RNA sequence: AUACAGUGAAACUGCGAAAAAUCAGUUAUCGUUUAUUUGAUAGUUCCUUUACUACAUGGUAUAACUGUGGUAAUUCUAGAGCUAAUACAUGCUUAAAAUCUCGACCCUUUGGAAGAGAUGUAUUUAUUAGAGUCUUCGGACUCUUUGAUGAUUCAUAAUAACUUUUCGAAUCGCAUGGCCUUGUGCUGGCGAUGGUUCAUUCAAAUUUCUGCCCUAUCAACUUUCGAUGGUAGGAUAGUGGCCUACCAUGGUUUCAACGGG
């Protein structure tokens, strides 16, 4: 058990979006990893009202260490994330009744929103991110502006 | 002035709700350090950031309090600091004088002299040379 | 299978072939443990050679603090008792003046429990209050006045605590490792830094007001009333040299 | 094949996993009981 | 009876057989042999016609013997595939059938045998059992994801659980529609399904006051699920056709039920209320009864 | 002994064969693994169940074996058919549950209770919590709700989900006992293995600082192809440029860095 080599490293993960596939890996002492590979789904959560849904992932649009992962649409932890929208719009007319804050009522109605990917799914085995809403939502808005 | 990153600087596990409201914008959390280190209140009411800081980071100090003197502050975000302790072997038979030097990383929440006496605790290592921390000038 | 530099207050015979018993995984640690073949070998003789402690270990006859424990490599360390059940006796294994096991034969009523000191007292699962000892007895559901380092008196027929010894300024101690063994008292003085090197400080008939670390100490009663019996006048040491100069 | 062994046995498992049950919860009200004395005291 | 049924898996004279056949399975070893018999005839005219409702049955529920086995909602699906954009939905009913993906993927008779393999595939897979909780809940996601949708997931409630005593005034059986009932108000043909939970409820009301434990619970269970489905609609001929024996039989008891004597009370909740009255002994008979008092005064 | 029973070839299985450079110590792991031993550890797997159900317990897929050969040798082999499990892969656990509140009412309580309500673990997130009198003179009258650490975002509980899935005993040797509904009926002991989580134990892992020869006709070394830091990520049992991007241009040193034996 655990002994030592002077410099190598392995081949990543770098998953992708479509045709999610799962592949375990062995770990020494206990908890048998998985790497995520090109994995289409994911947890994704509300900040504030607190509620999670499985849902299909639209596409990462920003990435805060490298632009290439945007374009081969690499889904890291922290990335800017669109998804459906359409649980979490179900629950909130569901049990608020409002059936429709100003700035996710404006993403509403244009269909898609940003999150934040909070897991490692290159090494944890699933991907989470919660929706952006505050001040992560005011920096994100301007990092769209960074975008445009 | 606070960002500075392609990322947002990021304190997990820790967020403020939009629907309830204070003065405070997140429920900012500190600590205090252990071994009689007081954290003071620039570093509490200070909005900065520093996932590495040994009061409202993540890394927790332990053991070996150290003295020393700035010798530099030419690195982005870590100084260095000098020991010129006083030293004997038998060869000689005199009081000889050595220096030891290390680098250790630094808050925003501190001012930095280059000269004036900084006491360092050891913690986790923070970078591939950078083991220790400051916690008091 | 690595061996001949042993813990040397076991006192293996050093013409005894090469090597030295390996104790295996257990409640005590490495060097402050006794395995029952350093016991029953060249301790107390009653079995000449090894696999005749593995013969007496196999047919039953011992049992370390309740049950059999059939292993000749069992690190059975400090304040456990042992019921031979034939030759009706109670080896509890404690400290001397010197820095040895000492053994006792201990009554069958107060062979019936052990104590020990508390390592931590934590919460488990569901919200369950659970203390450990330093023989590895994580037990459930104490007085939740149990601090860190101090006894609680484990009943041995169940698991069960029937009193403790709430340790503070002035109540009976023992002590274990350092070079200050084998000695009780308590009280000159209370001492408590930050990051150990402290002692309640001792007095004795002497009035040695002796320290070590926090670590190395763990209490036994009230004053002049001991939980535990103590082996051969209840060690002191005085000196060897006053001894030869009195009697 | 369903000798008497097999279903005796798996009846020892149920009653001992009751019974451990039993036990614990019998403990469980007991430190309950001494918490409210901590309590009163 | 299985090497008779593996016959005809190695099986004109097969579709009069088949009919025959058709005859035996619209009226009902006998598990396997049902699926032998299945793997069979997945692989006539009217005699197709009664047999595609049967293996709509069996592909949206398995109820009577049985509870929702995969492997006969398989054979099920692929015996209705043989029967019967198709491509597609056949593609993602087959996936559903084989439960994830498919459902983030299908969130009009296509839409019929898709809540019918829907609510097949997760027909109350257990209690909890680890994975049962995440399937009860995938499947109140997919229902609610997916009108026609509710009101035929209401219409197989129903299905499950004569209707003219049952809405004027077999325990087991009744036991079971309980559960049914209890999951389908679990839930995040409106007036059918009510009528069909009011008896229910009222079943269980008279077949506990005439197995007793599960009717408690059961009873206790939908009674308060009925009061959470008439806070979150609030009709008041069926509501009164339904509260009047209820609370009738609940005069003396009143002194789940108060909370919702007190959330059918607060303009025309109390027009609704005083067509029925009473009222000073709830408000009499604790901050349970004071909550009700200072918000019913 | 018409399932076998103690004996045991062979084989499957289970386990174990893992010249500040070295080190001698010291410090921490509130920065990781924790196998083996020891101690506590878990009622929840079907209820769109009466045209009522695998649990008195369900399935393959093969060794040894039998048979056909090759071959020049044997610690070489290919084909075929059998047959097992703590191997492999599934899988339900019978007052369908069961337990604690609230216990109004009675009858007097140490109750017995109609019905108002709740109930695993693991994984990955996002939170939240985790900080002066009355006095039968006897006592009471409401009191200020939380574990430890020097230190926590610790331990732990709840909350809303996701679980390609976790576990929640399809196992084994001895005795055969108590009951009465005499039925292959209900229950029952000693303890071998396996498994969830925590503690202990040893074992591993880094990391802290104190310590070794001769040298300046040895003073500059290193950013190349990250040399020195920050930020985010990849990774990894894990911190950490260990690597990947963007930013900064550093760091070591004459007290002998760097090189020479």
């Amino acid at each position: 058990r655990k002994k030592r080599k002077f410099e190598l490293g392995r081949q990543p993960a770098n998953t992708k979006i479509g045709a999610k596939r799962i592949h375990s890996v062995r770990t020494r002492g206990g908890n048998k990893k998985y790497r995520a590979l090109r994995i289409e789904t994911g947890n994704f959560s509300w900040a504030s009202e607190g509620i999670s849904k499985k849902t299909r992932i639209a596409g990462v649009v920003y990435h805060p260490s490298n632009n290439e992962l945007v374009r081969t649409n690499t889904l890291t932890k922290a990335a800017i994330v669109q998804i459906d929208a359409t649980p979490f719009r179900q629950w909130f007319e569901a049990h608020y009744g409002q059936t429709l804050e100003s700035s996710v009522e404006s993403q509403f109605s244009a269909g898609r929103l940003y999150a934040c990917i909070s897991s490692r799914p290159g090494q944890s085995g699933r991907c989470d991110g919660y929706i952006l809403e505050g001040e992560e939502l005011a920096f994100y808005l301007r990092r769209l502006t960074a975008k445009k | 002035t606070v960002q500075s990153e392609r990322a947002f600087q990021k304190q997990p596990h820790i967020f403020n709700n939009p629907k309830v409201k204070t003065s405070k914008r997140t429920k900012r959390w500190y600590k205090n350090a252990g071994l009689g280190f007081k954290t003071p209140k620039t570093a509490i009411e200070g909005s900065y950031i520093d996932k590495k800081c040994p009061f409202t980071g993540l890394v927790s100090i332990r053991g070996k309090i150290l003295t020393g003197t700035v010798v530099s502050t030419k690195m982005h975000r870590t100084i260095v600091i000098r020991r010129a302790y006083l030293h004997y072997i038998p060869k000689y038979n005199r009081y000889e004088k050595r220096h030891k030097n290390v680098p250790v990383h630094v808050s925003p929440a501190f001012r930095v002299q280059v000269g004036d006496i900084v006491t360092v605790g050891q913690c986790r290592p923070i970078s591939k040379t950078v083991r220790f921390n400051v916690v008091k000038v | 299978l690595k061996r001949l530099a042993a813990p040397h207050h076991w006192l293996l015979d050093k013409l005894s072939g090469c090597y030295a018993p390996r104790p295996s995984a257990g409640p005590h640690k490495l060097r402050e443990s006794l395995p029952l073949i350093v016991f029953l070998r060249n301790r107390l003789k009653y079995a000449l050679n090894g696999r005749e402690v593995k013969a007496i270990l196999m047919q039953r006859h011992v049992k370390v603090d309740g049950k059999v424990r059939t292993d000749t490599t069992y690190p059975a360390g400090f304040m456990d008792v042992i019921t031979l059940d034939a030759t009706n006796e109670n080896f509890r294994l404690v400290y001397d003046v010197k820095g040895r096991f000492a053994v006792h034969r201990i009554t069958d009523e107060e062979a019936s429990y052990k104590l020990g000191k508390v390592k931590k007292v934590q919460l488990g699962k569901k919200g369950v209050p659970y203390v450990v000892t330093h023989d590895g007895r994580t037990i459930r559901y104490p007085d939740p006045n149990i601090k860190v380092n101090d006894t609680v008196k484990i009943d041995l027929a169940s698991g069960k605590i029937t009193d403790f010894i709430k340790f503070d300024a002035g109540k009976l101690v023992y002590v274990t490792g350092g070079r200050n063994l084998g000695r009780i008292g308590t009280i000159v003085h209370k001492e408590r830094h930050d990051g150990g090197f402290d002692l309640v400080h001792i007095k004795d008939s002497l009035d040695n007001t002796f320290v070590t670390r926090l670590n190395n100490v763990f209490v036994i009663g009230e004053q002049g009333k001991p939980y535990i019996s103590l082996p051969k006048g209840k060690g002191i040491k005085l000196s060897i040299a006053e001894e030869r100069d009195r009697r | 094949l369903v000798t008497p062994q097999r279903l005796q046995r798996k009846r020892h498992q149920r009653a001992l996993k009751v019974r451990n049950a039993q036990a614990q919860r019998e403990a469980a009200a007991e430190y309950a009981q001494l918490l409210a004395k901590r309590l009163s005291e | 009876t299985y090497p008779i049924l593996i016959r005809n898996q190695a099986l004109i004279p097969q579709v009069a057989e088949n009919h025959f056949v058709d005859i035996a399975p619209f009226v009902y070893y006998k598990d396997e042999e049902d699926m032998e018999n299945e793997r069979v005839i997945t692989g006539v005219d009217r005699n197709v016609f009664l047999k595609t409702l049967s293996k709509f049955k069996n592909i949206k529920n398995v109820y009577s013997a049985t509870e929702l086995h995969d492997h006969l909602m398989v054979l099920l699906g692929s015996r209705n595939t043989d029967v019967q954009l198709d491509a597609l939905l056949a593609y993602k009913n087959p996936t559903l059938n084989k439960l994830l993906d498919d459902t983030l993927f299908k969130d009009e008779n296509g839409s019929q045998s898709i809540k019918a393999e829907d609510e097949k595939v997760v027909m109350p897979y257990v209690l909890r059992i680890f994975f049962g909780r995440a399937q009860v809940p995938p499947t109140s996601g997919q229902k609610r994801s997916r009108v026609i949708s509710v009101l035929p997931n209401f219409k197989k409630p129903y299905i499950n659980d004569r209707l003219d005593y049952n809405y004027f005034f077999k325990a087991t059986l009744k036991t079971i529609r309980r559960m049914t009932g209890f999951v389908n108000i679990v839930n995040s043909r409106t007036n059918f399904p009510l009528h069909t939970n009011s008896v229910l409820q009222p079943l269980i009301y008279s077949i506990a006051m005439a197995s007793t434990e599960e009717v408690h619970l059961r009873k206790m269970a939908s009674n308060l699920r009925q009061q959470g489905l008439k806070c979150l609609s609030s009709v008041g001929n069926t509501f009164d056709w339904s509260t009047s024996m209820e609370d009738i039989y609940a005069v003396v008891v009143k002194p789940n039920l108060q909370q919702p004597s007190s959330l059918l009370r607060l303009y025309w909740a109390h027009n609704p209320s005083l067509y029925q009255f009473a009222t000073a002994t709830a408000l009499m008979d604790q901050h349970v009864k004071e909550a009700v008092i200072g918000p019913i005064i």
